């Protein structure tokens, strides 16, 4: 995935 | 010549937060 | 980087920024590991799942980096990826697994005061440093809280940041996903009582210790994920640049320098 968080940004 | 800060290591210099590095690895007390 | 403190000149000439030119934005941190060549973080550019893929086209590289913001004039480097390359077992559909890519910059990048290779980790250096407690460094412009966006937003310059090594035990088990023996835990803990966290877009960026050895500065990781950003519970996860020291070499002699 990333550290972001499937979904994507926000 | 790399790994080498050429402004740090490439002379005499140590970035005020690398001292916090090395002691973890003799385990700094 | 959650809770980190904002580098200093010349502090790390390896971090290169991934600069998508349009929407004239940033993506990634990648390294130096050349006069010419750049890796990272796998994920950082080929994610269909999020109709993520890219091509040298796509995007350029910037050097010499203080500030995020401005155009650092007569400091800074900017090159156009040559050719990408992706590692040929790359997970993006299971638990971002050999989290890895490199870019032949397609043009040579000559060195200065803000940049400067990393070192790729012999199995000694891979062996000495690699472990519980034994704190490491990851630089950065992302993101500085669990996200979200001058203000807790992103940093104007570039956040520095230190972390142990976490208990491989202890690691699969602040997560639920198949982490693999490609992948490191960083991160102080708990109690530990202290902060610090990798957060959005600092991803494909260094993970470089300093070996005692040499004093030289060698990179242990590439940036690759987490579950948000600084969480009482978790550590990030990052890449063994070494298991995986096989191919970076691989492929550099095969179509560069």
């Amino acid at each position: 995935l990333d550290p972001r968080p499937k979904y994507e940004p926000f | 010549d790399c790994g080498l800060r050429p402004l740090f290591e490439k002379k005499s210099l140590e970035d005020k937060t690398e001292r916090e590095l090395l002691e973890s690895y003799i385990d700094g007390r | 980087i959650v809770e980190g403190s904002d580098a200093e000149i010349g502090m790390s000439p390896w971090q290169v920024m991934l600069f998508r030119k349009s929407p004239q934005e940033l993506l990634c941190g990648a390294s130096l590991i050349s006069d010419r060549w750049v890796l990272t973080a796998a994920h950082c550019l080929l994610y269909p799942p999020w109709d993520k893929n890219f091509t040298e086209n796509d995007l350029l590289v910037r050097i010499g980096k203080h500030s995020r913001t401005r155009y650092e004039r007569n400091i800074e480097k900017i090159s156009m990826l040559e050719k990408i390359y992706i590692h040929p077992r790359y997970n993006w559909r299971e638990n971002l697994d050999r989290d890895i890519a490199l870019m032949k910059l397609k043009k040579p990048v000559a060195f200065s005061d803000y940049i400067h290779p990393v070192c790729l980790p012999d199995r000694e250096t891979a062996a000495s440093l690699l472990q519980a407690g034994y704190k490491g460094r990851v630089t950065g412009w992302g993101n500085l809280k669990e996200t979200w966006t001058v203000g807790k937003g992103q940093p104007s310059v570039l956040q520095v940041v230190n972390l142990p090594i976490v208990e491989r035990p202890v690691c699969k088990d602040s997560t639920r996903i198949r982490i693999t023996d490609n992948m490191f835990c960083a991160g102080y803990k708990p109690d530990e009582g202290k902060r610090g966290d990798a957060c959005e877009g600092d991803s494909g960026g260094p993970f470089v210790m300093k070996s005692p050895f040499n004093n030289r500065w060698y990179q242990m990781g590439i940036v690759s994920w987490g579950e948000g950003c600084d969480r009482d519970g978790k550590y990030g996860f990052y890449t063994h640049v070494f298991r995986l020291k096989k191919w970076i070499q691989k492929v550099i002699d095969q179509f560069g320098e």
